[PDB]
RNA sequence: CUAUAUUCUUUG
RNA sequence: AAAUAAAUAUAGUAAGAUUAUUUUAGUAAAUAUUUAUUUUUCUUUGUA
């Protein structure tokens, strides 16, 4: 019947528009590994399945697998482009993607630069922490005061009990 | 054996072309052009009567003797109305009393 | 049904989901025929003409029989008897409101402006109470 | 005339602001996505039609 | 395709600091030179290590060059031009 | 209606058209068959302009072609469809080509039905062209019994 | 039992042992005296910042409207916001700043959050309907089968009859009165409801878990999740080093992976995605709060062989962010590539939410300005949007003379004539006495 | 048809004069978002008709290569759902391309009639209250908008001062020095 | 209820 | 007609069962559930 087949890869990612009833709360380090198998296996099956039927079936009609007829046969041979819009192959949609890679670590190479120029610049005017250090309001965490150490030439989490308020 | 059983025999949308395209490759101008070449001249448009519901609406893309099916020379000339190509053959009649 | 059980060890039968009614089923057009209903939100009349009609019009008097051309609410309990069957698509959703007589234009656009209808392009924005598309001059079914 | 004062034989006007500055109004009212303002008139339990109504 | 449209899209590489700002001086995403396929790891001079990377996931034996998508490079065509390939004998 | 509107609906009442032409405004009543429906609200699925129907009779009486909705069609209707054919008679006036050349009816037994029909109606206007006896009571044949014109 | 009940009270003697153990007992000394575990507060879970500890420049106070940055601080390099920052109903009304860490654990630059997205107040309500959403659906459904009368297998004829025996009267005894038999309504998959649930309440429900995991101090933001190795070892070296605690019994951390600030991804980093399978409490999510609309084919009987649920046919999948495991794991780590997404698909939503006085601001403000018009320079994508945005600038010179042309549909209308034909109801087209317009086919 | 500004293909043949309007300044803010989600759109139609496999399991990881739509289904993908979206956005793109021509003509007019300093003042949007909505810090003397209310500045009194004090130990542990309160238990 | 009454009126 | 195998026929004048105390408003017309009205006096009144 109508299981609407048309939302079947609509989705973003490879796990959606499955019904997915057989499932729990809490999955473990296998049952996860499991999860992801049973979905790229839903989609490769059903995908893999919908090209041999219609292989085998433009077969059977005495047609070539595509279902590119004797007349399409023909347009090839004389150099004629054979179909209205010629969508982008395999290795083009390759293609796109490493080339949006290759320009985006070259940016995080320059990006590196940049901020590294930063940091020592303004590390240099501050080696005493600013109006944030204050408590006045309510205590600082010691599990992040371990991290902000490096920048600052004086011991942060060194912490006196009693609330500092604007500490020197 | 039924090949189709009565509920999809039932359903003449499917079957029927009402609001459904029939012909499911698009071809590109020197295609359409090849394809209107291969016609034999001395045909009419008005010659091939659109067949009853009875009959199944199909579309066997380009092959020989394509101008003969109904829904394939319909569906090119449709082609050839998107692509600029001039149609060489005639129109579709209305008789009238 | 345990783990004994000669009984459910050899299979018998298998049951299956159930198919539901008629989502209006109980609109019957016996009242539809009868009835109108009219009303502002949340008070509406169901309204019925009076037979006494057919059998005997003349010698009675003209007053008694004009008493009959006047469009009339029915009793509440049969108004309740009859709405109570409008009624029984949703018990325990409170915050419904019954079926009305004559399907209104979002009754039937409600069931064409679903998020599972919006691919079928029949029936959409109402279709089967429109006229027919004129056919192919050709056009014959046979 | 101006653009956002503009005379509307509905009329709808932007929010003019409090009526009185040096004073703050302890809570905020959005109006909707549509310019309406936030009352809704429901019934207590609408199934069976009651007249009995709330905001 | 010469320079995308994208190519001039804007990031913000430090405050205060745009891709933008450089301008060619622009990146030109295609005109990037593609690093060569790197295929898996030669097996390591020693039996035991070795032993131990064979004995390992096939998750942890995938090979990363990219790390997005095609893992690998794919490797350039021989040809530049698209009539530059020899047409054989239908 | 302070600011001038243009807008394009279908059946307007009297009042709410008035109220936008004391405007400077505009309404142009526009009535489709469903296709017509279709094909305003998903007009990215066509793209050529395609064929479109006329709306069905009744509503080409009554909106189409009423000057007092302002339907499309008014121009149309007082242009080309008021008038008959250049040669047709009164008789086959209706007719979208005249059937026979003389407009005096070609059958003997039509003319004496015709006579008949003369007689049965006493001798009025139009009772040369033949009316049926017997009625559908159907609805898509009715127009407005009465009303404001 | 209950409080009320008289089986409370009992056991009025026996209950406790009358000696001390002599290990972990002592005495009450006064009122000078710290107790473990004891506060004025009804906690359920008594933990201190030393056994859950939370990562924030400040422990959250009542004084803090929220335990971050108000101001960019002028010693770190300060990020804005990937899209400008419109304040809604239920948003915080005042500026949230969070450090960014690396994988080094040492802090780097500031990046502001978004107020929409981690600003909207939690109230409780909403909460639990995305709570009792995510428990409903994550029951095993196909286990809720069970027999029925008709289902048993015996003889259908009376066993013995009713007339003069001082037996019960029974006939087809496979009823449910009978320990061999079934039920007449029994559980049964296709019976069993799964509820809808729609994008708006699942989007508020989700932003205000992120806001309630930012209020309680337990949000983080990361540079990359990346590792050296797809290996576990790399994955646990990396949560060693900057503390992430991993162990059942710890507190666990939920993973929204999006690449990096320059790179974002809508696919989890394949490198960490490997190593990510530890056996401990951690989750790695979809760097994603919407959800798709869920359709219910058979909404009202019609497909009888359907095993499945009653309900919408599209539940959301388990590695979604949601209220129950972001209740579960305490640290939220998210990176600024699930930061950027998350911005992206919220921005138009915002938008439409304000009132309409101030929707007309928007342009004049600079919020609405289009890269699609050219107004601007087009924006950050992610990895995959660029691919297919780069895929279009490729295929749309194709359609030029073309007349379907979707970058130029309908040019033909202002030089167009409409013609009226009276014989058949037909309005067709004509440019140059030609006829362009095409009666459809059927 | 319609679904352009300028009309639909029945006031053609109506005839009804539509041409001279008088032009007013629309910002055509709402139409600015529906495009702005209409070219979201479009680009996902893009990326989902051109994923291909590629599957991180032995077992799957014979179809690496191979989009994950059938071509006849990926074809069907590009005229239904995909090539048709461009036209939704194109749309959207003439109706906001069509009012800049529009609302040009309407500030020089202005800028003619008034002068730059007026006329640029006019045709300001701005509310007294934009400030609640865009730069709160700006509002808070006028209305309390937070949903906390009670750390808005004004009523910020209300909420306590605690007098809390670090403690070694106690491991680090803040503790607050306040007494509590005796509590009524009996009647 | 079905038939005969077909204008504001009429049968079993 | 008998036996064997399949069904869920119907049974308020045939019937029988129906699973969790310490409770918080009364007795068409009645009763029950949800809900509504501060309509005038010396006091009093469950009306809808
Ligand atoms: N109810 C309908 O008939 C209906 C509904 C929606 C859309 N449409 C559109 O109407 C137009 C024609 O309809 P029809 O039924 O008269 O003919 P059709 O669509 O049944 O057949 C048209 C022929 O031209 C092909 N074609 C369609 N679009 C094409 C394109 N954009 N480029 C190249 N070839 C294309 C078709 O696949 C087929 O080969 C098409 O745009 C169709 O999609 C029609």
């Amino acid at each position: 019947g109508f299981t609407m087949k048309y939302k079947k890869g609509t989705g973003l990612w490879d796990e959606d528009h499955v019904n997915d009833y057989k499932t729990n709360r809490y999955l473990s380090a296998r049952a996860t590994m499991r999860w992801y198998q049973e979905m790229e296996r839903h989609q490769t099956r059903n995908s893999l399945n919908a090209r041999r039927a219609t292989q085998s079936h433009n077969n059977n009609r005495g047609l070539h697998h595509t279902g590119r007829g004797a007349f399409e046969r023909e347009l090839e041979r004389r150099g004629v482009q054979v179909e209205k819009y010629p969508l982008t192959t395999t290795t083009g949609t390759m293609r796109v993607a490493e080339l949006v890679i290759l320009r985006r670590m070259e940016l995080e190479k320059r990006a590196e630069e940049a901020l590294a120029e930063q940091r020592g610049e303004l590390q240099k005017k501050n080696p005493t922490p600013s109006e944030w250090y204050d408590e006045s309001k309510g205590p600082l965490n010691p599990n992040f005061l371990r991290s902000m150490r490096s920048h600052y030439e004086v011991d942060i989490a060194n912490l006196p009990d009693t609330p500092l308020i604007r500490g020197q | 054996y039924r090949e189709k059983t009565w509920y999809e025999i039932s359903r003449t949308g499917a079957f029927t072309k009402g609001r459904r395209p029939v012909m499911r490759q698009k071809y590109s101008r020197e295609a359409l052009q090849a394809a209107l070449a291969m016609v034999p001249p001395g045909f009419e448009v008005a010659d091939v009567p659109r067949p009853p519901q009875r009959i199944l609406a199909q579309s066997e893309g380009i092959v020989g003797r394509w101008y003969s099916n109904y829904w394939t020379l319909h569906s090119m000339r449709y082609q050839c109305l998107l692509a600029g190509v001039e149609w060489p053959l005639g129109e579709r009649q209305r008789p009238r009393t | 049904p345990k783990m004994g059980c000669e009984e459910i060890t050899r299979k018998a039968r298998r049951v299956q989901l159930q198919p539901t009614e008629y989502l209006a089923q109980h609109r019957m057009q016996v009242w539809q025929l009868r009835f109108k209903e009219m009303g502002p939100p949340f008070s509406r009349v169901w309204v019925a003409l009076g037979g006494k009609m057919r059998r005997r019009r003349v010698g009675r008097q003209v007053d008694v029989k004009d008493m009959r051309y006047y469009w009339r609410p029915i009793e509440p309990q049969y108004q309740r008897l009859y709405m109570s069957r409008l009624r029984i698509r949703d018990h325990s959703n409170k915050l419904r409101q019954p079926m009305r007589l004559r399907a209104t234009n979002a009754d039937i656009g409600s069931g064409s402006s679903s998020i599972e209808w919006e691919r079928a392009s029949n029936r959409k924005y109402g279709a089967m109470l429109a006229p027919p598309k004129r056919q192919d001059f050709e056009f014959r079914v046979v | 005339v101006g653009v956002v004062g503009r005379d509307s034989a509905v009329g709808y006007l932007p929010p003019l602001g409090p009526a009185d500055p040096l004073d703050t109004i302890p809570f905020f009212v959005h109006r909707s996505s549509n310019g309406v303002l936030p009352g809704k008139v429901f019934s207590m339990h609408p199934r069976n039609l009651m007249p009995a109504f709330y905001l | 395709a010469a320079p995308s449209a994208y190519d001039y899209t804007e990031v913000e590489l430090a405050p205060g600091i745009f891709a933008n700002d450089a301008i060619e001086g622009v990146i030109v995403a295609a005109r990037v030179p593609v690093p060569p396929p790197k295929e898996k790891q030669p097996p390591p001079k020693n039996p035991l290590e070795r032993l131990k990377a064979e004995r390992r996931s096939y998750l942890a034996r995938t090979t990363i060059q990219l790390g997005y998508f095609p893992n690998v490079t794919l490797p350039p065509p021989r040809y530049e031009t698209v009539e530059a390939v020899p047409r054989p004998v239908h | 209606v302070p600011y001038p509107i243009h807008i394009e609906l279908q059946n307007a009442s009297a009042e709410s058209i008035r109220l936008i032409e004391e405007a400077g405004g505009s309404f142009t009543c526009v009535y489709m068959t469903h296709e017509g429906l279709y094909q305003e609200l998903h007009p990215e699925e066509y793209p050529i302009f395609m064929d479109q129907e006329l709306p069905e009779r009744r509503g080409l009486e009554s909106l189409a072609t009423n000057p007092s909705k302002r339907g499309w069609l008014t121009r149309w209707y007082e242009d080309s469809s008021k008038y008959a054919h250049p040669a047709a008679g009164r008789r086959y006036s209706h007719y979208l080509k005249p059937p026979t050349e003389r407009d005096f009816p070609a059958t003997v037994e039509e003319y004496e039905m015709v006579k008949h029909h003369q007689k049965w109606h006493l001798n009025q206007p139009g009772t040369g062209t033949l009316l049926p006896w017997h009625s559908y009571n159907t609805a898509d044949l009715v127009k407005r019994a009465a009303g404001r014109l | 039992s209950s409080i009320f009940s008289p089986r409370y009270d009992w056991r009025t003697s026996g209950v406790h042992d009358i000696a001390p153990r002599d290990e972990g007992d002592f005495l009450y000394q006064g009122p000078q005296h710290v107790l473990p575990g004891a506060h004025p507060l009804p906690l359920h879970h008594p933990h201190n910042t030393i056994t859950r500890p939370v990562i924030s420049p400040y422990i959250p106070s009542p004084q803090r409207s929220h335990p971050y940055f108000t101001a960019p601080l002028p010693e770190l390099p300060h990020f804005s916001t990937t899209k400008p920052i419109v304040y809604t109903y239920g948003t915080m009304k005042e500026r949230i700043i969070a450090p960014v860490f690396n994988l080094k654990n040492e802090v780097i630059y500031t990046r502001e959050l978004d107020p929409f997205i981690f600003g909207m107040y939690p109230e409780v309500e909403e909460l639990s309907k995305n709570l009792t959403y995510w428990m409903v659906r994550c029951q095993n459904f196909a286990s809720k089968w069970d027999y029925e009368t008709r289902e048993i297998w015996r003889k259908a004829k009376k066993n013995w009859p009713n007339t003069g025996m001082g037996m019960p009267r029974v006939g087809n005894r496979k009823n449910h009165l009978y320990t061999w038999g079934g039920r007449t309504k029994p559980s049964k998959p296709w019976n069993m409801l799964m509820p809808t649930m729609d994008v708006k309440t699942w989007s508020k429900s989700n932003r205000m878990m992120l806001t309630l995991k930012m209020l309680q101090g337990r949000l983080q933001v990361v540079d990359r999740l990346t590792l050296e190795e797809p290996t576990q070892e790399c994955y646990l070296e990396l949560c060693r080093n900057m503390s992430w605690d991993v162990r059942h019994t710890g507190g666990g951390v939920l993973f929204m992976d999006g690449g990096s600030r320059i790179t974002p991804s809508s696919e989890f980093d394949r490198a960490f995605f490997f190593g990510s399978f530890f056996n401990g409490r951690n989750k790695i999510v979809r760097p994603t709060v919407l959800c798709d609309e869920q359709y219910d084919y058979n909404k009202t009987a019609a497909k009888q062989r359907m095993k499945g649920p009653k309900g919408a046919k599209n539940p959301i999948p388990i590695n979604r962010f949601n209220a129950y495991d972001a209740m579960k794991h305490d640290r939220l780590v998210i990176t600024e590539g699930a930061l950027m997404q998350l911005e992206d698909e919220l921005y138009e939503h915002k938008l439409q939410i304000l009132p309409p006085h101030i929707r007309n601001q928007l342009p004049e403000y600079g919020y609405l300005d289009s890269e699609a018009l050219g107004d601007c320079v087009p924006s950050l994508k992610t990895i995959q949007m660029e691919a297919a945005a780069r895929t279009e600038e490729a295929e749309s010179d194709m359609y030029k003379s073309f007349i379907d042309n979707p970058y130029n549909p309908w040019k033909d209308n202002m030089d167009a004539s409409y013609a009226v034909d009276g014989a058949d109801g037909t309005v067709q087209k004509f440019v140059d006495g030609k006829k362009v317009s095409w009666s459809m086919l059927s | 048809s319609g679904a352009f500004g300028c009309g639909s293909y029945r006031s053609v043949v109506a005839g009804t004069q539509n041409v001279p309007r008088r032009m007013t300044f629309y910002p055509s803010a709402y139409e600015l978002i529906q495009l702005h989600k209409a070219h979201r759109e479009v680009i996902r139609h893009f990326y989902v008709r051109d994923k291909i496999f590629d599957n991180k399991f032995p077992g799957n990881a014979l179809a690496n290569g191979l989009f994950k739509f059938v071509p006849n289904r990926r074809e069907n993908y590009h005229m239904r759902e995909l090539m048709e979206s461009i036209r939704r956005r194109s749309i959207w793109m003439h109706r906001i391309k069509q009012q800049r021509e529009i609302n040009a003509k309407v500030v020089e007019n202005m800028e003619v009639k008034y002068g730059k300093k007026a006329a640029a003042s006019m045709l300001c949007f701005t509310t007294p209250d934009s400030n609640a909505y865009f730069a709160p810090h700006r509002y808070q003397d006028v209305a309390n908008s937070w949903p906390n209310y009670w750390q808005h500045p004004s009523v910020n009194h209300v909420v306590p001062k605690p007098r809390w004090r670090r403690h070694r130990e106690l491991g680090g542990i803040t503790r607050v020095e306040d007494p509590f309160a005796v509590q009524a238990s009996d009647y």
